[PDB]
């Protein structure tokens, strides 16, 4: 019983939808909903009335808003990297263009850390607190500072990565969680190095753990659970901690006077203060009671997506994109301790908006508008808990809307 | 088997301090660290001071819950327990005791040794203990002079072995040690 | 004994400062080299008290160690002296310096000495394996070599197989030619040692003449000289079994030898020891269900409860074999508990510590509405069977008992017409129907009730009760819950009051009823007339301090509307409370006060006329107060939040997941 | 919140922290609460705890201590104080800031 509780906070027209693009991403707070055209345009449309739509044109095939956990950076075909500025201010879909930074720049910088390479490919890793973390030539995790007073853009780190050649150009993905940079190599293995010194801290073997071409994977924000999503629509989640001891082989990460050796005997170690009283503890405690990253300081299968990205995975969930021109946008959301999935299919016009934030529920703009999925929440029992929550003002509202 | 031979202290109704701790052998031993001295000894020597301690406490709840003349060969307070795995040994073991005086002699046996023998040897050491040595007043006579336990033991009890000793094997082996100190 | 000059002894050997430990060793320098008289050993016993008193380890100067080496590799020396040398590198023991060898001394006694010293070190340098290998080539020559073979039994004991096939054939036929006379010259003296580790020998382990003669051996140390003969009994039947482990038709040789011996086993005071491992190899290889059997689990503990070793190997034979009970053994086991309880009475410290791992292993379907009061009046067992003693014991032999407090009172009850069936159930060897509650018989008891060996046994009930409660909290049904609530619901005042004894099981017992509760949220529901009165009676508060917040708190929270329910229930609970309330405000604590705010407020909440009841009398209260400052703050949380009855209708009832920490981050996700 | 919080003194400790908890230092608080929970076996300092915890939802702090609160709810010794917290773990959950102060 997953069907939907497809509520909507917000309406937006389908004359938008007609003119922006095939996926996008919103802020923590509504500051915009930016989508990217084939054509290169980087349309936003301000989902903050009526919803105008902007237009930035130019090379662009990535870019990442400001996911302070908006402003857009984005790099064009010539590996120009520009950050430009867009103000919601009374709905205002004005932008305009702050930082530019151009491909001459960029390779100076790289070779005058000694790195005889010249830049080939920038894939983004982050952008947070006007700070940048690039996978220079897939090999060099080059962590930029576009700092105030128009500081030139010059690498605070740059370490080459601790593996050969013949692995270092076959990365994927550069996900920056809480300082435990981890780079994928397509062939099944997440050389887990740290930002802060670029030590390789530990390594994962995805191949220890039975497909191939890991496109993607996703890190819990407390570090806890990864999933990899992989180029064949196959997603596969184990928890760091038992995937670290289970195969530590991979994991490179009188009173007193008796007691104290059994601190330093270690071949074994007691439990002394032998009498036959607190002897009779021990077997009470006995019949009552009967992680990985602390050192470094079942399977999704529908039976295409396109791009199975999931969203974003918690503790004990996990939610995923999926979006599909035949039947329309399949968002599936899977449990990580119940093991349990729903998956709900939705109309053919309808993208995702990746809330780069702390509200990880699908947010998908479909026809109407902003429309936020959730699962087992009835209309009377969510209008009932905002009643509980508040004036009857807002349950009128939530009512109403649709 | 027998791992130990022991005397030690038995408080009244100060901690139990071994005088005497004779291990009959030892265990296997591998830590990554290299295998040093301090390590094994103090594991051998905090099993033993555990398992003094364990008698202590049998001993002291026997005496006050007996009756028996509260506060001499069968009148002694006698007793057996189980040890603990980890706590501190490997293969779990039992503790044989007899009390005299304020000298709790004991034994840790393996399962597989009698435990009458055990009782019935460790009365009649304890007796031979009592009377070669005559420590019934200088008790340094007992730490002092461990020479004549050594002798004692190395006689009647070679290597951690119980011996079936009747009225002729006695008078064989009293025959043996009676002069070989003055 | 323990003189203070053995103390200060022990202190100094302990504390002697590192100088004076380079002298001393300067001093057994120019001592050993000199002429070694009565100063050799005067300072020889002075190292092995300094040596032997400290854990931490003593590496003196390396001259002494090789002095001591080379003395024990001195033949000139003397037994004394070497005996002692023997003991200062038998303990200093483990030094990965081990300068010593395995073919340093010819003689026997010193190859004894050399092997003792040599067996102390550990598998750290393949020590072991050598030692073995040289013992054997040191035997084999001609050999005595029953001297050194007490080496090769702990070798053994410490290494399984190093002895080779042929090395291990080589022994097996020298104990063979050892075997041969028998306790009731040199053959005899190597057939002491032949007999003194034959079972270890076979455990970790002529061939006709062996089965003729040294096979009947192990029972003609017993069959084939009256404290040598119980040591030696045991030893006998032992063999036997470990025959029956390494032959399977000794099993039943061995079974057919008890038999023939029940004749006297079962029959000679002074000898029930023997049956333990009788016992033992029934089990492993069951024995009279009735006579044997019978006297293990209840003849014997009746009868001789007073043996602090004897209690030890019955109760441990038990728990050591419960991996291979049978279904008949199991029935046996949970027939007769009340009498297996009598060594807890009596013999409770060495004893308890298995009844945990026991006390699982007996659990039948009925027996724990009994079992629980089997469990409640185990210091009055201890106080009966003390009686039993003091009324049925000539004086001459009266030391091996009680007779050393209050008698007369006691005693003249005993022979008393008006409790002379209650006691017959108190001390039974069975229990085959719950019988009446123990208060007359308190009350008979209270002079001794404050033994030494009752408060004993009053240590060892509170964590058998817990294991009892484990095993049946998680093998109960409808009928066990009910009975159960109403065991305790009875007991909560009706103990024996032996010091600290009630302030545990009122604690087991009414924190697992609530145990029980939360099994099934229904107990409230099903059990309307007995809490009723409970909470309208001012008594249970007045003296049930500590279990009245339970069901109070239960009543309030488990009267939820969402078949057997109905709409008048909660009417009459609420008045029983509101009675009870009203009464009220060891007396009711500051907990009941603040419970039974809890418990009305949240009652009314369900009502819905109830609710003006609540701005009428739980405002009042309310008013009124304003562990007092709780109950004036408690009930604010069902009368402002139950003012509103939307947001109240459903917490106070809320859903089976509120407990996994993520089950509802997504009902807020509807906006 | 410095000691670890084994003392016997937690039944004194409680009623400063208490009468002192808000919403500034949150992790040191919360680990704290979190150690002396298994210290608890009396009702007086089971009550002292979830005063601590109402003073928490009055401050109106909102993460983790969905998680602070569960694990006192489960992990109590008197029922009383498990439904008390379990109450309290609500009204802070399903509640909007000025509610709270109007209705709990």
């Amino acid at each position: 019983m997953g069907r939907v509780l497809p509520m909507l906070l917000v309406p937006v027209p389908a004359e938008a939808m007609g003119q922006l693009g095939s996926r996008a991403q919103l802020r923590t707070q509504p500051e915009a909903l930016g989508s990217l055209t084939a054509a290169g345009s980087l349309q936003v449309l301000s989902l903050t009335r009526g919803g105008g739509r902007c237009c930035l044109e130019g090379p662009f095939w990535h870019f990442l808003w400001e996911d302070s956990r908006p402003k857009l950076l984005a790099l064009g075909e010539n590996y120009e990297l520009l950050i430009y500025e867009f103000n919601l201010k009374d709905g205002r879909c004005d932008a305009t263009i702050l930082y530019s930074c151009s491909r001459e720049a960029l390779q100076k910088l790289i070779d005058d850390q000694d790195i005889s390479i010249s830049l080939l490919s920038l894939r983004i890793l982050s952008f947070h607190n006007n700070t940048s973390l690039l996978f220079i030539n897939k090999c060099v995790i080059l962590h930029i500072i576009f700092p105030e007073r128009d500081a030139a853009i010059r690498v605070l780190n740059c370490f080459t990565l601790p593996l050969p050649a013949q692995a270092v150009d076959m990365i994927i993905d550069t996900q920056l969680c809480r300082g435990i940079l981890f780079v994928l190599s397509s062939l099944g293995w997440i050389y887990i190095f740290d930002v802060v010194d670029g030590t390789y801290v530990a390594h994962v073997d995805l191949a220890l753990h039975k497909i191939s071409s890991f496109t993607s994977l996703k890190v819990s924000q407390d570090l806890d659970v990864a999933v990899i999503v992989s180029s064949s629509n196959s997603a596969v989640a184990l928890n760091l901690n038992l995937y670290f001891r289970q195969h530590p082989g991979h994991l490179l990460c009188d009173d007193p006077v008796n007691s104290a050796y059994n601190m330093k005997l270690a071949k074994f170690s007691f439990q002394i203060d032998r009498s036959w009283k607190a002897q009779l503890s021990s077997l009470n405690e006995t019949i009552k009671n009967s992680p990985w990253f602390q050192d470094i300081l079942k399977i999704m299968h529908i039976s295409e997506p396109i791009e199975l990205k999931c969203v974003s995975v918690t503790g004990f969930t996990a939610l995923f994109t999926w979006e599909v021109e035949r039947m329309g946008y399949t968002i599936t959301l899977w449990d990580l301790e119940t093991q349990g999935m729903q998956c709900f299919s939705l109309g053919t016009k309808c993208i995702p908006v990746d809330s780069s934030g702390d509200q990880q529920l699908c947010f998908v703009l479909t026809e109407n508008g902003l429309s936020l999925i959730l699962f087992g929440l009835t209309q009377e029992e969510f209008l009932n808990r905002l009643m509980i929550h508040g004036s009857a003002s807002t349950v009128d509202t939530l009512c109403h809307l649709n | 088997m027998v791992h130990a031979f022991l005397i030690h202290t038995l408080r009244a109704p100060g901690l139990c301090r071994v005088l005497y701790s004779c291990v009959f052998g030892a265990e296997k031993s591998d830590d990554p660290r290299p295998h040093g001295a301090e390590r094994d000894r103090l594991l051998r020597k905090e099993q033993i001071l555990a398992v003094a301690r364990q008698v202590e406490s049998m001993c002291r709840l026997q005496q006050q819950a007996s009756g028996r003349p509260p506060m001499p060969l069968h009148e002694a307070p006698r007793g057996a327990f189980r040890l603990a795995a980890e706590n501190p040994f490997q293969e779990p073991r039992t503790v044989v005791w007899l009390g005299v005086l304020s000298l709790g002699f004991a034994l840790v046996l393996d399962a597989h040794e009698n435990l009458l023998l055990a009782e019935g040897t460790l009365r009649l050491l304890t007796r031979l203990l009592l009377d070669h040595l005559r420590l019934l007043a200088p008790s340094t006579s007992l730490l002092l002079r461990a020479d004549r336990i050594e002798g004692i033991l190395t006689r009647f009890l070679p290597h951690g072995q119980l011996l079936f000793l009747n009225d002729q094997f006695v008078q064989g082996l009293e025959k043996e040690f009676s002069a070989a100190w003055p | 004994a323990f003189s203070a000059g053995a103390e200060s002894l022990l202190h100094q050997a302990r504390e002697i400062q590192d100088e004076e430990l380079r002298r001393f060793c300067s001093r057994v320098t120019k001592l050993l080299q000199e002429a070694p008289g009565p100063a050799t050993v005067d300072a020889l016993q002075r190292l092995f008290l300094i040596v032997s008193a400290t854990k931490y380890p003593r590496r003196l100067e390396k001259m002494c160690v090789d002095l001591l080496q080379t003395t024990l590799c001195l033949p000139a020396s003397p037994e004394q002296l070497q005996v002692l040398c023997a003991a200062i590198l038998r303990e200093m023991s483990p030094f990965n310096d081990l300068a010593l060898s395995c073919d340093h001394t010819p003689n026997t006694r010193q190859l004894s000495l050399v092997a003792s010293v040599l067996l102390a070190q550990g598998d750290r340098k393949g020590e072991i394996r050598c030692v073995s290998q040289r013992i054997f080539k040191i035997l084999e020559n001609r050999q005595s070599v029953r001297p050194l073979l007490p080496i090769l039994s702990k070798v053994i004991g410490l290494a399984p197989g190093i002895l080779m096939e042929d090395q291990t054939n080589l022994l097996s036929k020298r104990l063979v030619d050892w075997l041969r006379f028998t306790v009731l010259t040199e053959d005899q003296w190597v057939n002491m040692q032949a007999f003194s580790m034959l079972r270890k020998w076979l455990l970790h382990s002529p061939r006709e003449r062996l089965r003729e003669v040294a096979f009947e051996y192990c029972q003609r140390l017993l069959e084939q000289d009256s404290d040598l003969q119980k040591a030696c009994l045991v030893e006998a039947v032992s063999v036997l079994d470990v025959l029956c482990r390494q032959d399977p038709s000794f099993l039943y040789r061995t079974l057919s030898c008890l038999k023939a011996l029940h004749r006297r086993l079962g029959e000679d005071p002074g000898s029930e020891r023997a049956l333990v491992p009788l016992a033992q190899f029934f089990l492993n290889h069951a024995m009279d269900a009735e006579a044997v059997y019978g006297q293990l689990l209840r003849g014997l503990p009746s009868e001789r409860f007073h043996s602090p070793t004897l209690a030890f190997e019955v109760i441990h034979f038990c728990t050591h074999n419960l991996a291979l009970f049978d279904s008949h053994f199991l029935s046996l086991l949970r027939l007769s508990f009340p009498s297996l309880f009598k060594f807890l009475a009596w013999n409770s410290p060495p004893l308890t510590a298995e009844f945990v791992v026991l006390l699982p292993a007996l659990v039948d379907a009925g027996t724990a509405v009994e079992m629980l009061h089997a469990l409640l009046d185990l210091p009055c067992l201890t106080a009966a069977l003390d009686l039993q003693l003091r009324s049925t014991q000539t004086p001459s032999e009266r030391l091996l008992w009680d007779i050393s407090l209050r008698v007369p009172s006691c005693l003249e009850a005993f022979q008393d017409p008006q409790f002379q069936g209650l006691f017959r159930h108190l001390l039974r060897t069975k229990a085959s129907g719950s019988t009446e509650r123990l208060t007359p018989l308190h009350q008979v008891l209270k002079p001794m009730a404050s033994c030494a060996r009752v408060t004993q046994c009053a240590e060892a009930v509170p964590v058998l009760l817990q294991a009892f409660f484990s095993a049946v909290t998680q093998t109960a049904d409808g009928a066990l819950i009910n009975q159960l609530a109403l065991l305790l619901l009875e007991r909560s005042d009706s103990l024996y009051p032996v010091p600290q004894y009630e302030a545990r099981v009122h604690g087991v017992l009414s924190s697992q009823l609530l145990v029980l509760c939360k099994l099934k949220p229904s107990l409230v529901v099903e059990l309307s007339r007995e809490l009723l009165e409970f909470v309208g009676s001012v008594s249970s508060i007045h003296s049930r301090a500590s279990v009245f917040t339970c069901v109070v708190w239960a009543i309030g929270e488990y009267l939820s509307v969402t078949k057997r329910c109905t709409a008048e229930q909660i009417n009459k609970f609420f008045e029983a409370l509101e009675a009870l309330l009203f009464e009220v405000t060891p007396c009711c604590p500051p907990e009941v006060v603040t419970a039974l705010m809890t418990t009305l407020t949240k009652l009314a909440s369900r009502s819905q006329d109830l609710i003006p009841r609540v701005s009428l009398f739980l405002s009042k209260m309310r008013t009124l107060a304003q562990g007092a400052e709780s109950i004036r703050t408690r009930a604010s949380e069902l009368l402002t939040l139950l003012k509103m009855p939307s947001v109240a209708q459903f917490v106070f009832t809320p859903p089976a997941g509120v407990c996994q920490p993520r089950y509802h981050r997504d009902t807020n996700v509807a906006l | 919140v410095s000691r670890p919080g084994r003392d016997e003194a937690l039944c004194w400790h409680l009623q400063m922290l208490a009468k002192v908890a808000d919403g500034d230092a949150q992790s040191a608080t919360l680990n704290f609460l979190q150690a002396a929970a298994a210290h608890c076996t009396n009702w007086d300092l089971q009550q002292g705890l979830l005063r601590v915890c109402r003073a928490l939802l009055r401050a109106g702090v909102r993460g983790g201590l969905v998680d602070l609160l569960q694990v006192l709810a489960r992990q109590l010794e008197d029922p009383d104080g498990r439904d008390h917290a379990r109450l309290y773990y609500i009204l802070l959950a399903h509640l909007a800031a000025p509610k709270l102060g109007v209705a709990l």
